[PDB]
């Protein structure tokens, strides 16, 4: 079968970097 | 304001103290209760239809009388003037002994009926709460209420004293305050009220000097940002001479012989390296270029990872040991375990190794006095006798500047500038100056600016046979005991460097510190010494009043006028005599010392007083020049400081309203409509083809950031009545839906709550970038400013497009994280 293969799994690790400063969480 | 500035504003003035002056005999007749009734009364007036500006005739009477029962001293006219300018937004300049406590009162007062709180600046928290503690019976006598603010203090204590008619508190906390109340998630949360009035006790220093402060607040999350770890590991995939790594390279760089170049720099201006980095992985592979305004955060990120590669050889120029990470220099072999690399400098080296990652120290929260206090409406505030920066008031702040006049006629000698060829002349003549005076009485203040002269003055003085004292700011018990009799007959005080305004040094001593110094100071005791000191104080008179003498001048001429005015206190006698030398530096502030060298040939003769006024004009217009010059400086960076500014206020009005509103479902649905639209734009073009439209990508980003499973290829392979409006509203609503069946699980009041968190969360993680974004691009554009444009103009541009994608991104991660929460929904 056609086997769509795609990197959804995007890595914003170096975006999360600017937000770390300030990292406040919730329940989730 | 109606009337002329400046020349009309003093009549204007004067018209309503006579009135004042003609209304304190009838106030006297008024019981002390009464008084405190017609404060009352204003604030009933006010509300009923009575200007603020018109209640100054009353408001000012009550003030004098009032005073006359709480402190025993009357408000002069003088201070009448000023106190009624410091109700508009203008400054006034006060003279040192006119009295600045006994003027700031009654503005203060008559702001305080509005009840929107008078908000007192300080230079520092003793003043701060002496005032405080000190006008409190006087303002709480009439009915209002005064309260303090410290650096520190708790909240709930702040809004009590904010809440207050009268606040008084430092610059420095006050910025910091509003900054925490902006940043609040709850309005109850607030400690500030509203920005109506603000009157600073010296303009001189907190709107000048600290014009541009910004007051970073540097508290980050610690934890562990793990999260640059994975930045860096796209590193090791690239070898340093090709395809991204390569330590400058720009073709050849340098021969094969460890060709690190620890200079920094960067460059890559090939623009085919970076190309190796930018697609693939995830995030800044969809397109977007790491030279725009709108990738600049990650641009310094990168940047960081290769900047610790070869920039930054390990053992070397650093050691990190069990986690410890150390500097270790290689000038003189010294190793600092307690510093780092700012700048993200150290994170990225955290994050090369296997070292627990940090949180950063950056710009968690940030505002400029300059940009805080031109959010007030009614801003005033004194100034001293200094002027020359005085002019830029009116373009910084926008401010009026008003001078006010002496309680007493000043009588001070303002003597011309004896310049001479080498030192040896000046100070001869300093001698020859001060030892006249020592036969006649008159005391003798040298203000020496430098610490080489006042040794040098003090040892010729011993020469000569003077006698003299030194004001050692290393002995603060012995500068006060000099300090006490600084003003009696032939006593010469060398001060080296005295700050700004000074003791109010009384001609002929101080008799409170004479009887201080006795055991049991009796009537008959005090009585005597007042008594001698009274004819002290009558002898310097005649000898000439407080003689200043200044060896050097200072470049700005901010220092030099308060030196000048430290005689004729609240108009006093004095005079002011200044020397200067063609050795001094001061000769150089004159674009080159080899023009001020045509002054050598003007004869000098050591000995002789040539006396000539046109060199005084000549160094105050110098004086004034270099002031000019910074002041195109201060322009220039306020110019890029404004840009922010703006931004900042834009941004916080909306994160204010977000704040204050209770619900934000209108925000929510208002842009949820407009994100979706945005991104089904990115992947299906409107009025296009349907082999136009990206199905699965569209798909797969709806079951990745918005967690929704549509399937949109089977949705249009059934229905092709769908066209492409009603396909998106298809999306749209199906959205809705599952977004409230959500909601239900969750709770309606608690999701309304939800969401105003986030919004606030996710603006609030933006802005935080932002502030380092616009920092990062106000360094950059240094490279970006090319010929035959403007680089603040450009800058201006750029910024305002990186604000924009800013609020694209703001909106777009609100309602994704607003759908991305995942709910546990039961079977429906």
């Amino acid at each position: 079968m056609m086997i769509t293969l795609r990197k959804r799994r995007k890595l914003p690790l170096a975006v999360a970097v600017a937000a770390g400063v300030m990292s406040a969480q919730a329940m989730a | 304001v109606f009337g002329s500035r400046n020349d009309r504003t003093l009549r204007r003035m004067r018209k309503v103290v006579n009135i004042i002056n003609a209304m304190e005999p009838e106030m006297e007749k008024l019981s002390d209760e009464e008084l405190k009734g017609k404060t009352a009364e204003f604030r009933a007036r006010l509300e009923k239809g009575e200007v603020l500006e018109n209640l100054i005739p009353e408001a000012f009477a009550v003030v004098r009388e009032a005073s006359k029962r709480v402190f025993g001293m009357r408000h002069f006219d003088v201070q009448l003037l000023g106190g009624m300018v410091l109700n508009e937004r203008c400054i006034a300049e006060m003279r040192t002994g006119e009295g600045k406590t006994l003027t700031a009162t009654l503005p203060a007062y008559l702001n305080a009926l509005t009840g929107k709180g008078v908000h007192v600046v300080t230079v520092n928290d003793y003043l701060a709460q002496r005032d405080a503690e000190n006008n409190r019976p006087l303002f709480e006598f009439l009915g209002l209420t005064v309260g303090i603010n410290l650096p520190g203090m708790p909240a709930p204590a702040k809004r009590e004293a904010y809440a207050a008619d009268i606040t008084y508190g430092t610059n420095n906390e006050y910025g910091f305050d509003y900054l925490r109340d902006n940043m609040a998630f709850s309005p109850e949360e607030r400690v500030q009220r509203k920005l109506h009035y603000a009157l600073v006790d010296e303009v001189d220093s907190i709107l000048i000097d600290e014009a541009r402060t910004p007051l970073i607040i540097s508290g980050p999350a610690e934890d562990s940002s793990e999260m640059y770890k994975r930045v860096n590991k796209i590193i090791p995939h690239l070898i340093r001479q090709e395809k991204e790594d390569s330590e400058t390279f720009q073709g050849e760089g340098h021969f094969s012989v460890d060709e690190k170049s620890r200079q920094v720099n960067l460059t890559e201006r090939g623009l085919v390296l970076i190309e190796e980095l930018l697609v693939k992985e995830g995030i800044m592979d969809e397109g977007e270029s790491l030279y725009s305004p709108a990738n600049i955060m990650l641009m310094h990120h990168v940047t960081a990872a290769l900047r610790a590669h070869a920039l930054f050889t390990r053992d070397v120029d650093y050691i990190v040991k069990d986690g410890e990470v150390i500097i270790v220099d290689e000038h003189t072999g010294r190793t600092m375990q307690g510093r780092r690399w700012s700048d993200g400098l150290h994170q990225a080296v955290e994050a090369k190794e296997g070292v627990q990652i940090q949180n950063e120290n950056q710009t968690l929260a940030s505002i400029t006095f300059q940009n805080y206090f031109r959010l007030y409406e009614k801003l005033a505030g004194m100034t001293g006798t200094a002027d020359t920066e005085a002019f830029e008031f009116s373009s910084i702040y926008k401010l009026d500047t008003v001078v006010v006049p002496t309680n007493r006629p000043m009588i001070r000698k303002d003597l011309p500038d004896l310049v001479y060829m080498t030192e040896a002349e000046k100070i001869q003549a300093i001698i020859e100056d001060i030892k006249e005076r020592t036969a006649k009485g008159q005391p003798v203040l040298v203000g020496t600016i430098s610490i080489e002269k006042s040794e040098l003055v003090s040892n010729e003085l011993t020469k000569a046979g003077i006698k003299h004292n030194v004001l050692n700011a290393k002995f603060h018990a012995n500068e006060a005991a000099i300090v006490a009799q600084a003003g009696y007959p032939a006593a010469v005080t060398i001060a080296t460097n005295m700050a700004g305004r000074g003791t109010d040094i009384v001609l002929g001593g101080s008799w409170q510190a004479e009887v201080a110094a006795l055991e049991n100071p009796t009537a008959e005791q005090i009585e005597k010494i007042k008594a001698d000191w009274q004819v002290r104080h009558d002898a310097v008179l005649e000898a000439g009043g407080l003689h200043i003498i200044g060896t050097e001048r200072h470049e700005s001429r901010r220092i030099d006028n308060q030196l000048r005015g430290r005689s004729g206190r609240q108009g006093d006698a004095g005079s002011s005599r200044f020397y200067l030398s063609m050795e001094d530096a001061l000769m150089r502030i004159f674009a080159s010392d080899r023009v001020s060298g045509m002054m050598r040939k003007l004869g000098m003769k050591p000995g002789e007083a040539i006396e000539h006024p046109w060199v005084t004009k000549a160094i105050a217009n110098a004086q004034r020049k270099v002031e000019s010059r910074n002041f195109d400086i201060r322009k220039q960076l306020l110019e890029y400081d404004d840009v922010a500014n703006d931004q900042r206020r834009a941004i916080y009005s909306q994160r204010n309203e977000l704040l204050d509103v209770s619900d934000v479902s209108e925000t929510i649905n208002s842009i949820r409509e407009d994100v979706f639209k945005a991104t089904i734009d990115a992947y299906i073009p409107p009025q296009s083809l349907e082999e136009m439209w990206d199905i699965p990508g569209l798909q797969e980003r709806l079951k990745n950031d918005f967690d929704l499973d549509l399937p949109i290829a089977e949705w249009l392979d059934k229905e092709p009545e769908l066209h492409e409006e009603t396909l998106r509203e298809r999306i749209l609503a199906q959205s809705i839906e599952v977004y409230q069946r959500k909601e239900e699980v969750v709770g309606a009041e608690m999701m309304r709550h939800f969401e105003k968190g986030v919004m606030l969360q996710t603006l609030d993680s933006l802005w935080k970038e932002h502030l380092a974004a616009m920092d990062y691009l106000r360094q950059g554009i240094h490279l970006r400013g090319y010929a035959q444009k403007d680089p603040k103009q450009e800058y201006k541009r750029e910024s305002f497009s990186m604000f924009a994608a800013m609020l694209e991104s703001l909106k777009y991660e609100v309602i994704s994280t607003l759908s991305k929460v995942q709910v546990r929904m039961p079977e429906e």
